[PDB]
RNA sequence: AGAGAAAUCAAGGCAGUU
RNA sequence: GACUGCCUGUUUUUGCU
């Protein structure tokens, strides 16, 4: 295979270009994988209206499919960004000519990028609302599960189950043992077509939400179901309530 | 550091495979699981078994690398008590575990087969049969070469702990930086004060009720000018013919005539140059023009520099420390006309916002009340100047390269629902590089008039505006704005949204005691006007609320931020007092002095203030 | 004003939302901020007797002091011995589980914390730049200090690092050999990865090695030196205050702490600093059962509270704790020496306080030509001032609560207290009113015993209890919400237009979860940040982005291109790209577009980002916006050019590169942290011998792939 | 000038030349 | 001095807990 080449090259390039790096503890990485000189979440509001319009304001890793200039106009920079070694500039309407004339992906990768919002969306389109009853309603909060999981696992076990869905061969018995075994096959029959080693940083983030039971404070009347605690900011209020069937 | 038997690799390799450093006798500890390591090396030296050598070494491996090779061997170890290394003459995993006694004998687990040593170099007589002589004369000299080190070192009873049990996690702090610690306390690191624990009994002071409200200091001195950045009620358009915006200042320019009815001497007569210039560079196309001679005097070209040089003249002789003086100023009459004509019924609603999606009869009631809202808020003055500041501000911010060198030209233009523009006026951007948050990018605002003062607006200087047989006003303020003033008000109309939660908390509260939404609801509130008790009708009241709101946006300073953040304070304690409740304070509680110290110049803080001195100060 | 105050209909605490400009311009610091914070140093000393004598109270190392010398009629700063020791106790007492659990956490939870949970934090002062730096920045610099200057690697815990931090100083001398560019104008480039037509260039930079000595009182001082700041973008003050930060040889030891006064804190009924602990006052409000009892409700805020705490108090606070738990003495020297360098603290000036001559002004030091701070000449040390007594700075809300708490904790004080920092609210249940007058003003003196100094024209006490206020929370027989708190956020982040999105959707639904928005006010606030959304992102008239799609016939799709709203206030918590399919309006091919894995534009991310509203406590927001060609980034600023330090653009880029190489072989670094022993080049060596070999290739191939690794 | 409020902005650096 | 070009608009000692 050219994968296993490719990642000796790239191996041995990180090797040449950083001997110090490379010198480093592998638990380092917890620190390192934020090194960053930037300060992006330091008042973002109050520059994005002259950020966009600023000459080459996009961020835009360099790739052939993106034309220098299109109908007129430049799309891209021939310089790396800075501080940046696979990451250059580009204009803002890149996003809006690879809407139209981007390349294409599989029918089933968008099906597996777009599954836990598919599955909140279908559950909004799949409730027969009753009528709307007014009222001095008294909500009170009370640590509730956010939104459905696909199953119930403890949120301890919750590494160690993903850890057997994306790389069930780096691990150890331990961890096959704290894992919920019923909620690995389901999450890998859903996330089979973006488990390749491109989409990985993806499908887990999706993955753990599908998975992940996070406890909030929800306004109530009625004790909520795990199904109508996503929807309590419509169904619920001081003046309102809405019983759902 | 490093022991003459432990060989360099070893020792690297143990470097970090256990926290040595935070435990009790961590070299020591290091050095024995080094002993374990070469031993389990020595075992497994070029013996082979087949094709592959006999025994593979379990211990300080990859764990991943070590699960493979457990799967090719079909067996499988937990981490905490994986083997050391695995025979597969003999399909049998072992461990090595250095001992004392070499008497007992004691399987220290079911899964794997443990090899236990003397530590002298003899081996338990199990470990004996399993293994080959050479090995055990290996074993033997590294021991005794171990041993002759360790007596070298006087490290007998550190050995035999570490051989015992387990790690102690431990933290020491050294005896030079312990004196470092303590150079600022009279205790040591671990406090012990001789004296015994108990709770002194003080004498305090009383707490007094407040009978009465306090009464806040309405200040004295010249009275307020507007200060804020456009000219809010006072403020017109122009209904320009329909087009666009190059067609309307196109207009403009052709068909007027400038002359000036009063000149200010902080902005000069000679700057309309510089915006007659502007609105023809406009009008031909372009939108940024160069700079003329008349726009080092319109955006404070070079200021800096000649103030610097003109101070650098005239100097005193002692540097003295510097006193800063805000100038004291009264309430200026001109607040409550301008709450009055902020408040004045337009003809077209001036709130104009896309509705968002309908699914759901909650998602109708909510696009309802929404819809009422802005039905009463719209068609008002207090909407059009809301509306003129959002398209001001962020014509102005968006056309903020942040880093430019020439003039650019932001009409302040908007169109009615029969198509004819508006021209409000024009902001002027001139040369900008601001960076910090405290930087001001110089502008020159021409604004279109309803009314000159002379009071209210100093600063300006007000021209004539001759456009077909039609009499305008022309202001023309010479202002510096910053990117954070410039940044908030584009987003001006987030000031609907306080003057919105009242009305959706009484329609939805009359709506809860009726059981029913009624969208219709025209209810009287009761408030102290003019001194008294008079009720009005929560349509009047939403619009005096949002007048008052975009009045307290648009000079929001520290002064309007600490009057509002001690004055709620102030505002409870009146409800309270209406609901028969009683009122106590602390010994030195004067709680108007945190709302008076901030009443200095600001004319809407002096505004609230004279509202809240009208108001009932006991309530019997 | 008067119109702000209702009679009829609504009640005036339902008009506390108008009494907000939170849409104007939020107050920002100009010019130096020494006299700040000289102004900040001096306060401490002028309370801590009776009659101001700060040239006495100059020499005070522990700011004990006698129950007589407490000044009861005003600010008092200092605590009192025997009643923290009694105070302490009485609050290992009774909270027993709360201790327990801390013992646990001692035991379990302590040990197994690592140092690279430092690099999750802001900026952070550099010893070695002498400038703020961002948290992994300066982590990285410190470990690479510590692992030349002690010659030995440190470990992944948080203990081994403190350990480093206490062993370097035992060192006389200390050095760090780092690396910069020589010449940052002379900006060169070279061709990288391209030769066909479309060149690809990079910036390439020279880096020379540089040495700084420190001994071992400069790095005392390094240690102990606070980096001060305007504190911009703060509300509700007429004055502005000064933050600083600590430097990162301290930051562990003070998390240690930290974490520690967590885990107490969330298990103590009368603590509402954890954002989970406020819900609980919620009940302490609904708590009806008075009956015919005198109950008042008094609500108020402590003045200088980080001027009137002493460290001291505080250690001895945790050393009782400690010792009345049964812990190791390691573990009373470890909780005890953010304290003691804290309490040798060194302050960091401004540029110089302003001295005028005429009408051109020279910023100049405290030293130079007398002031009205000339009593603290004593205490300066370089550019920075110590200062014994006072905190100076709010880096421990967590033990400053746990002290009031302890405080709170007495035998006739049978009331309920929530405290929070500087804000409280207490709820007295007596059964006459000279009694409830009498707990009111043993609270008082007792917050006064250890420093905790009620402010007198901020605390309002309600003799039938219902009304009252805690942390812009108001009540009047239950808490009504406060849409006026919210409005500083309700306008489009800058991150990229489905991040915006979606973060503004889940602060206007999480703001009508908690009461401070409603129907016609949460959907309100959805129009007025579509249409700001729209304006910010190139979507509203005649703009570059909407001409492109013109001439170039590209439909506008999303909400950020310039079509119809489709997010309603049902449909708050559903993704835009989702309900767009369901509805039909992205039918099936520019969906397989735009969420095509090979966009080049689209940036990976976290579903958790970071969210501060204006200087205000940071919290955390969930981002569920699938990752399409619109989820980008701005473009990197580029001010670190022509300075000396821009070497560490290099660095970052190499370690870019070392975490690309990483997450490709290491999947599992995704879902856990890395744990594996050993350096990088070693367990990346390991990885790729493992993934060949478990691969499916013929054995000739497999090994002439081995011989190419090198 | 102005913005503004307890002190700042009203461009700042660097290279070469002079 | 200024005077020929280059660079920067959050990274300049300045958004902490
Ligand atoms: N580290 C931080 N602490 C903060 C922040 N905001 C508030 N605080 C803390 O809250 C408290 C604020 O109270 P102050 O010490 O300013 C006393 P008071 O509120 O009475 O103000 P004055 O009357 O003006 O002294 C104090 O402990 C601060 O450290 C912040 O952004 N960071």
């Amino acid at each position: 295979e050219c994968t296993l080449r490719a990642l000796v090259e790239e191996y041995n390039g990180a090797c040449k270009e950083a001997p110090k790096e490379m010198s480093k503890q592998f638990t380092d990485y917890n620190t390192f994988k934020r090194y960053t000189t930037s300060k992006k979440d330091h008042a973002p509001q109050m520059r994005l209206v002259y950020s966009v319009r600023k000459p080459w304001p996009i961020s835009m890793t360099p790739s052939k499919e993106i034309p220098l200039v299109f109908n007129g106009t430049k799309l891209k920079d021939t310089i790396l960004d800075l501080g940046e070694s696979k990451r250059t500039r580009a204009n803002i309407v890149v996003p809006d000519y690879w809407s139209k004339y981007g390349s294409q992906t599989s029918l089933e990768v968008v099906n597996a990028i777009l599954y836990a919002e598919d599955l909140k969306v279908q559950r909004f389109f799949s409730t027969e609302w009753g009528e709307i009853r007014y009222g001095r309603m008294l909500p009170f909060r009370k640590p509730v599960q956010a939104c459905p999981t696909i199953e119930e696992v403890n949120p301890a076990s919750i590494p160690h189950t993903l850890l057997q869905v994306f790389c069930p061969q780096y691990t150890t018995l331990d961890s096959k043992r704290k894992a919920h075994m019923g909620a690995v096959e389901k999450l890998k029959r859903v996330m089979e077509p973006i488990c390749k080693v491109q989409t990985q940083e993806s499908a887990v983030h999706i993955a753990r939400s599908l998975i992940d039971s996070n406890k909030k404070w929800l306004p109530t009347v009625v004790d909520h179901t795990p199904r109508t605690a996503e929807m309590a900011h419509f169904l619920c209020s001081k003046y309102h309530y809405v019983h759902t069937n | 550091d490093r022991p003459d038997h432990i060989d360099s690799r070893v020792w690297e390799l143990s470097e970090t495979q256990e926290d040595w450093i935070t435990q009790v006798h961590g070299h020591v500890r290091r050095v024995v699981e080094c002993w374990k390591y070469t031993i389990c090396c020595l075992i497994s030296n070029m013996h082979t078994h087949r094709g592959a050598p006999q025994y593979d070494v379990f211990k300080w491996q990859d764990r991943s690398t070590i699960e493979w090779i457990c799967s090719k061997k079909k067996v499988q170890y937990p981490e905490r008590d994986t083997p050391d290394l695995y025979d597969n003459e003999r399909a049998v995993a072992y461990k090595v575990l250095l001992v004392s006694d070499l008497s007992d004998h004691s399987p220290t687990s079911g899964i794997y087969h443990d090899l236990a040593f003397n530590l002298e170099g003899e081996a338990e007589e199990s470990c004996a049969l399993v293994l080959r002589g050479s090995q055990l004369q290996d074993i033997k000299g590294f021991l005794c070469r171990a041993l002759e080190w360790v007596v070298s070192n006087n490290l007998t009873q550190e050995v035999v702990e570490t051989i015992s049990g387990e790690a102690k996690l431990q933290f020491s702090v050294g005896t030079t930086f312990r004196t470092l610690l303590k150079r600022d306390t009279d205790w040591d690191v671990i406090p012990t004060p001789r004296v015994e624990p108990n709770v002194p009994r003080i004498e305090g002071r009383r707490w007094t009720q407040m009978k009465k409200l306090p009464l806040l200091k309405e200040k004295e001195g010249p009275p307020s000018p507007w200060r804020a950045l456009l000219l809010g009620a006072d403020s017109e358009y122009i209904v320009c013919p329909p087009g666009t915006d190059q067609e309307a200042i196109s207009w403009i320019h052709s068909q007027s005539e400038i002359e000036c009815i009063r000149e200010s001497k902080s902005t000069p007569a000679s700057v309309i140059t510089c915006l007659t210039s502007s609105l023809q560079s406009f009008a031909e196309g372009n939108p940024v023009r160069s700079r003329i001679h008349e726009d080092i005097i319109a955006f404070g070209i070079n200021k800096k520099q000649e103030k610097k040089q003109s101070a650098s003249s005239s100097a005193s002789g002692e540097w003295k420390r510097a006193e800063y003086q805000v100038e004291e100023m009264s309430l200026p009459p001109w607040v409550e006309e301008e709450m009055v004509l902020l408040r004045s019924d337009q003809e077209d609603n001036w709130i104009e916002l896309e509705k968002n999606a309908i699914y759901t009869e909650v998602d109708g009631v909510a696009e309802g009340l929404v819809d009422k809202y802005i039905e009463i808020v719209g068609r008002t003055k207090v909407a059009s100047v809301i509306e003129k500041w959002q398209i001001a501000a962020t014509r102005t911010f968006s056309q903020l390269h942040t880093d430019r060198s020439r003039i650019t030209a932001c009409p302040i233009i908007t169109r009615d629902p029969s198509g004819n523009c508006q021209f409000w006026g024009m902001v002027l951007l001139g040369p900008h590089h601001v960076k910090r948050d405290t930087d001001n990018a110089p502008l020159l605002i021409a604004e279109i008039m309803g009314e000159d003062t002379e009071e209210k607006y100093p600063k300006h200087s007000v021209f004539s505006l001759k456009v077909e047989e039609k009499q305008f006003l022309l202001s023309l303020k010479i202002t510096s704005f910053s990117r954070n003033k410039l940044y908030t008000f584009s987003n001006i109309r987030r000031v609907l949204i306080q003057p919105a939660s009242i009305y959706s908390q009484v329609v939805l509260s009359r709506a809860a005691e009726n059981n029913s939404l009624n969208l219709e609801v025209n209810p009287e509130i009761q408030l102290y006007l003019e001194g008294a008790q008079r009720g009005m009708t929560l349509y009047q009241w939403v619009r005096m609320i949002l007048c008052l709101e975009f009045l307290m946006a648009i000079y929001n300073n520290p002064q309007m931020e600490g009057f509002l953040a001690n004055m709620r304070r102030l505002h409870m304690s009146r409800h309270a007092m209406m609901e028969r409740r009683q009122v106590f304070l602390p010994f030195g509680s004067r709680p108007e002095d945190k709302v008076n110290e901030c009443i200095i110049n600001n004319p809407i803080v002096a505004y609230l203030a004279k509202g809240w001195n009208s108001m009932p100060n006991v309530y019997y | 004003m008067n119109l702000f105050t209702p009679l009829s209909e609504i009640n005036p605490t339902t008009t506390q939302e108008l009494l907000y400009a939170y849409t104007g311009p939020a107050p920002v610091a100009y010019g130096t901020r020494t006299r700040a914070v000289l102004e900040n140093i001096i306060r401490p000393y002028q309370y801590f007797y009776k009659e101001p004598n700060v040239q006495r109270a100059l020499d005070i190392k522990t700011g004990c002091k006698e129950p007589e010398d407490i000044n009861v009629e005003g600010p008092s700063s200092g605590f009192h011995t025997a009643s923290v020791l009694k105070l302490a106790d009485n609050f290992f007492r009774k909270y027993r589980p709360a201790m327990e659990k801390l013992k646990y956490w001692i035991l379990v939870k302590l040990p197994k914390l690592k140092y690279a949970e430092l690099s999750k934090g802001r900026q952070t002062y550099s010893f070695i730049h002498k400038r703020n730096l961002p948290a992994p920045i300066a982590l990285e610099e410190t470990v690479e200090f510590l692992e030349q200057n002690l010659r030995r690697k440190i470990g992944p815990t948080l203990l081994s690092y403190c350990q480093a931090i206490a062993d370097v100083m035992e060192l006389d001398e200390t050095t760090y050999e780092g690396a910069r560019d020589p010449r940052p104008w002379d900006i060169q480039l070279e061709e990288i990865d391209s030769d066909e037509e479309d060149p690809l260039f990079r910036q390439v930079g020279r880096e020379e090695t540089y040495t700084i000595k420190f001994s071992r009182e400069e790095l005392w001082d390094q240690m102990r030196t606070l980096n001060t700041m305007w504190k911009h973008l703060e509300r509700g003050r007429l004055n502005r205050r000064t933050i600083a930060t600590p430097s990162m040889l301290i930051r562990g030891f003070v998390k240690i702490v930290e974490d520690a006064a967590k885990e107490i804190l969330e298990n103590v009924p009368t603590s509402g600093v954890p954002v989970g602990g406020e819900e609980k006052l919620a009940k302490l409000a609904s708590k009806q059962t008075f009956h015919t009892a005198v109950t008042g409700e008094l609500s108020g805020d402590q003045e200088k509270f980080n001027e009137c705490l002493d460290p001291d108090a505080m250690r001895l606070m945790w050393t009782v704790f400690l010792r009345k738990l049964g812990c190791p003495d390691w573990i009373m020297e470890l909780f005890n020496i953010p304290f003691m360098v804290f309490k040798s603290k060194l302050a960091d000036m401004g540029e110089g306080l302003v001295y005028t001559k005429g009408k051109l002004t020279d910023r100049k030091p405290l030293g130079e030509m007398p002031s009205e701070f000339d009593d603290l000449v004593r205490n300066v040390v370089g550019n920075s001032i110590s200062c014994r007594l006072g905190m100076f700075m709010g880096m421990y809300n967590l033990t400053s609560t746990l002290l009031a708490l302890i405080s709170i904790e007495r035998e006739e004080l049978t009331g309920s207290h929530v405290e929070s920092s500087d804000d409280f609210i207490h709820f007295f249940n007596c059964k006459t009113h000279e009694e409830m007058f009498k707990q009111a003003e043993t609270l008082r003196l007792t917050l006064k015993l250890v420093g905790i100094n009620m402010s007198p024209s901020k605390c309002i006490l309600i003799s039938p209890a219902g009304i009252g206020e805690f942390n812009s929370k108001f009540h009047h027989r239950d808490f009504v919400g406060n849409v006026a708190t919210e409005l500083p956020a309700l306008v489009p982040n800058g991150t990229n237009p489905m991040t915006d999105l979606a973060m503004g959707l889940n602060v206007i639904k999480h703001s009508v979860n908690t009461g401070q928005m409603n129907l016609c006010t949460g959907a309100l606030a959805m129009r007025i940040f579509n249409h700001a959304y729209k304006y910010a992102y190139m979507a509203l008239g005649v703009t570059r982005r909407t001409r492109f799609m013109e001439e170039n016939a590209i439909t506008p799709l999303l909400t950020n291109q310039g079509a119809s709203p489709v997010h309603s206030f049902s449909t708050m918590h559903l993704d835009e790209v989702a309900l767009r399919r369901h509805l039909g309006l992205l039918d099936e091919e520019t969906l397989r577009r735009i969420l095509n894995p090979n966009n080049p534009v689209t940036q990976k991310g976290d579903p958790s980002m970071f969210f501060r509203i204006e200087n205000k406590m940071p919290q955390i927001m969930e981002d569920y916006s699938v990752p399409s060609c619109f989820k980008y980034t701005l473009s990197r600023n580029r001010t670190i050019q022509d300075k000396p330090h821009k070497a560490l653009l290099n660095k970052e880029e190499r370690y870019q590169r070392v975490t690309s190489i990483i997450n490709k072989l290491f999947p599992e670094v995704l879902i856990q942290e890395a744990s594996a022993p050993g350096t990088v080049r070693e367990s990346l060596k390991r990885r790729l011998e493992l993934v060949v070999e478990r691969s499916d290739l013929d054995e000739e191939r497999k090994k002439r792939i081995l011989s190419r690794i090198f």
